[PDB]
């Protein structure tokens, strides 16, 4: 879709190997905020976003935090803090057509930016004048969006590039979205170094008498500290117990 | 805002860049973005879109045509020109409420020079019989425009008694063709003697003078 | 988008005249109309612009006083009054609709409008004679009114070579043009050359046989 | 002027409308230090420099605080702090002529 | 510094890329800036200025040569080709003191292959007074240079008695002409009756001989 | 900026030459001078340089004996002196000033200088007579020197198809060329075919009839 009406796939309740993503060489841009791509595989997120677009090439750039321009000011923003990952592509044989390409569109007029995560898809005749619009293209009336106009021959920055950010939700709530990393049988009475999906420390998992909600996944003591947790297979409660350690 | 439009005529051979410039007094952008817009008018036909904004291509515009820049200054260049691009061309802004065009500027497609061929013909005796006479100088197949055709009567140099018709550019020749016709009355028309048509051209070394004598 | 006009009007020095506009292809209720004036073999002036949802118009300062614009989207239709019509005013008109941030942008044929006091007249043809190779030969038309002439030599038979050169207005305001033709000298004697022309505004189509 | 005789001009004692440079839309590199592009019509300052000149567009980059360069290092270098502006537009159409 | 000077004999037609590839020894690049320079000899004319460094054009120097490369690899490119083209383009350096040349490109324009129109000339009858010979075979309009002239003194191949001047590529002909002049001694060419020319070109299919008996 | 040097100087093996380059248009006294050498049809070899305001002389390795360069800043005229002159030393050697960070930048016309054992001497010219569509005829100078001789045929009567080549010094030390013309056939019977020479260092004007 065109970037002002960009395509927002949800992701959620699957097994997502990153591998393919950064392995294969046809991406232009990799840029993961917040995230290292080497480390995809690893983590689980509780939500998982794919905004897809066309842009031109020049305006790749503009797709990051805290970047301005008429992509970001109108078109597509992204959150600042932005904990996922923007993966841009050439796609001039595809989208370029002999004479001209004007199926993909762009905002050049909007009243106010965009918040971050924001669509406007509304065709509504821009006022840059004082004149109201009443709905009609005159001199100071415009119709807000603009065809890219992509054709076969144009500058690398000309080119249409497909754009599609991940968008990562990483919190200590029910993941669905995981990375492969198998999985390996459960231990009680040892200090091991568990993976509780997702969650990482030392410690031993004992038997828990805590009484946990079917809503409740796992317990924080005063202070909040991870003491107890509901591993993902067996719905079981285990708590956690960090192993001695003492001065001698 | 006035447009100027430099070179508004323009030679150029098939397969060979063309640029037509267009200034304006005043800045044209506004809102980030650039109003002025190439139009083109084939002879016989309501002039066309071409370019939309300073380089943003018409609807079913080949990519041949190329607007570029911005401020006060602007260019539409055609570097694989064709042989279907023989037209006017039109710079417009659209920041001011007048609407200005620019004085526009033919493109023609260049050859090389020609000699003209230069005829003579008097006037007929049936227009003699309506009192009216005229003489009519022809030359087919020159090039370029750049033509002067002065009459001679009695050795005696004229002006403002002859019109001069130049036909559009022949499809396959592309060749111009003129006409200058003088007009007078049978009374002056009779009175004198030789009569003689002087032409100056490119493709001539020297002006060439078409002569006869009434009778 | 297709916009389609009213064609040729002449009308005599002093009188008004009302060209119309129709749309097609698109709402016309949510796109302004611009009109443009255009002097034959000369550049484009932009005549004003009208609203049809709201009817302001708003012209060109030049333009203000002689020219009027409504709008009537019952049948999708704009119109054009021009008054106080005079010889600088005889030209090509043309309707556009606004589209792509230009003014006018979707231009429609062209209406020509003809100021002036002649009255309609027949051509008179006069043969300009080859002189006693290639030799040329043709007609001269002239004091004929109003544009277009039809010129055509042997039934068009004749083609090649053959050029009619534009018409020029006279001081009279009538017109005239030369056609001419260029043939081989080893026909002169043998094959008989006619010019037709046909003017219908006048009816009057004439044969005239050019000989040496 | 040529870039290494820059020309530079006071501005003082007047108020500044930056509105021409939201509107234009020549300038391909609007780059502020210190200060926000949007929020110019909400300072005030003590006083103005507008140093102008041409260069090449590959060599735009070369004026920015901390650059190294033939501009920079010889034609006109710009301090670390540099609380200011750097506004530049290709001038191709302008500033090239035949030969 | 020794500059190697690829191609140096280089035949394009009109509106085409020619391209002259200058190679260094040693590094040219030096302060940062390129040393490499190009000039143009029209024939009859001193050296002119092309390209002084790399790639920065010398004064009243067409848009259409272009200058290229860097360290030890450059070349000059003219696309827009034209006929005050034909000339000689040698590459310098001036990195350090002792200045060199290359070898030198001789550009000239193409046309189509053409046989050459082979003639024989024997010696005139006072030059045998005056104890000498010289028979002249000539080649009239032929492309491209390349042409193999052989004598045949009664079927024998002469080696060290035969000059042979080209003429330069014609203005508007393009086209080139040859002459071969044997020399002997008037005793010598008595002695031998026939005396033929062999003329191997690319226009032709085979080798032509042109042969004469003495008288 | 231009520079003026001598003019053709010719002299004897083991003499010495000196010639004079006139600077014009610019100070002479802030741009160093660079002298070199171009055999006929050959490539460049850069001689050396000499700095007007402080005479600091610098030569290739190949001519630094043989070579001596002054300066004279009052009549802004520089001098090159060749010593001990051999036939290697017959080209055509270039004055020129520095510019644009290249040794040799402006470039001074050119002079040639000859050296060899020959005199003065008078062309020889020989009918080569048409053979018993076109034919072929000309005339063969030789043994003159020095160079050049103008040939041409009826005192220029006769332009198209006129083919000079260029002279080959022979081993005698002396110079040839022939010119030649391709004429029609039918021309062979009343044309007249004359060919002039000139050889102004002899001073000669000799014309010789060519007929078959
Ligand atoms: C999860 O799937 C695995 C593989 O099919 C299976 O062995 C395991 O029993 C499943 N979990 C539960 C709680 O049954």
């Amino acid at each position: 879709a065109s970037v002002y009406a960009w395509n927002r796939k949800r992701i959620s309740n699957c097994v997502a190997d990153y591998s393919v993503l950064y392995n294969s060489a046809s991406f232009s841009t990799f840029k993961c905020y917040g995230v290292s791509p080497t480390k995809l595989n690893d983590l689980c997120f509780t939500n998982v976003y794919a905004d897809s677009f066309v842009i031109r090439g020049d305006e790749v750039r503009q797709i990051a935090p805290g970047q301005t321009g008429k992509i970001a000011d109108y078109n597509y923003k992204l959150p600042d803090d932005f904990t996922g990952c923007v993966i841009a592509w050439n796609s001039n044989n595809l989208d370029s057509k002999v004479g001209g390409n004007y199926n993909y569109l762009y905002r050049l007029f909007r009243k106010s930016n965009l918040k971050p995560f924001e669509r406007d898809i509304s065709t509504e005749i821009y006022q840059a004048g004082s004149t109201p619009c009443n709905g009609v293209e005159g001199f100071n009336c415009y119709f807000p969006l603009q065809s890219y106009g992509f054709q076969p021959t144009n500058g690398v920055g000309y080119q249409p590039y497909r754009v599609v950010v991940l968008s990562f939700e990483l919190l200590h709530a029910p993941a669905t979205v995981c990375g492969p990393k198998k999985s390996t049988n459960l231990v009680k009475n040892k200090c091991v170094n568990f993976n509780f999906n997702g969650l990482t420390g030392t410690g031993v998992l004992t038997e828990s008498n805590k009484k946990f909600l079917p809503f409740q996944q796992f317990g924080r003591d005063i202070a909040d500290t991870t003491d107890a947790v509901r591993d993902p297979q067996t719905l079981e409660i285990l708590d956690i117990t960090p192993c001695s350690f003492g001065g001698v | 805002i006035v447009l100027t439009q430099s070179p508004a005529s323009l030679a150029v051979s098939l397969g060979q860049r063309a640029t037509i410039s267009c200034r304006a007094s005043e800045s044209v952008d506004n809102y980030g973005i650039s109003f002025m817009n190439w139009f083109q008018q084939t002879p016989g036909q309501p002039p066309k879109l071409l370019i939309y904004g300073s380089s943003n291509q018409g609807s079913g515009v080949p990519a041949r045509f190329s607007g570029s820049g911005s401020g006060t200054d602007f260019s539409l260049n055609i570097h694989p020109m064709e042989e279907d691009d023989t037209a006017m061309y039109f710079c417009q802004q659209s920041k001011e409420v007048p609407y200005t065009f620019g004085g526009g500027t033919k493109l023609e497609i260049k050859r090389t020079v020609a000699a003209p061929s230069v005829f003579i013909f008097p006037p007929s005796d049936e227009q003699l019989k309506s009192g009216t006479a005229s003489v009519v100088c022809l030359l087919n197949n020159f090039y370029p425009r750049e033509a002067k055709v002065q009459w001679k009567v009695d050795n005696a140099l004229q002006s403002g008694n002859s019109q001069e018709s130049v036909t559009e550019q022949d499809s396959k020749d592309s060749t111009y063709s003129l006409s200058s016709t003088l007009t007078l009355s049978k009374a002056d028309y009779e009175k004198h003697k030789v009569y003689a048509c002087e032409v100056t051209h490119q493709g001539l070394s020297s002006p060439v003078t078409k002569s006869f004598n009434r009778g | 988008v297709q916009l389609q006009q009213s064609a040729a009007e002449l009308a005599r020095p002093g009188a008004s005249v009302k060209m119309s506009c129709k749309a097609s292809g698109y709402t016309f209720t949510s796109y302004t109309m611009h009109w443009v004036k255009q002097r034959p073999g000369q550049g484009l002036e932009w005549i004003g612009y009208i609203n049809p949802t709201s009817g302001y118009t708003e012209y060109n300062q030049n333009f203000k006083d002689k020219t009027t614009l409504t709008a009537d989207k019952s049948s999708s239709t704009a119109y054009m009054q021009l008054n106080s019509l005079t010889s600088e005013d005889s030209a090509v008109y043309y309707c556009a609709r606004e589209g792509h941030r230009v003014g006018p942008a979707y231009w429609g044929q062209g209406t020509l409008v003809t100021v002036s006091a002649a009255s309609t007249k027949g051509p008179s043809v006069f043969p300009l004679a080859p002189s006693s190779g290639t030799a040329a030969l043709g007609c001269l038309v002239k004091d004929y009114f109003p544009e277009p002439v039809t010129v055509s030599w042997n039934s068009g038979a004749l083609t090649s070579g053959v050029h009619t050169f534009p018409a020029v207005l006279q001081s009279s305001g009538l017109y005239s043009l030369s056609s001419v033709v260029t043939v081989p000298s080893s026909s002169l004697g043998t094959q008989t050359y006619i010019c037709n022309v046909n003017h219908k505004p006048s009816n009057t189509k004439v044969d005239k046989k050019v000989e040496p």
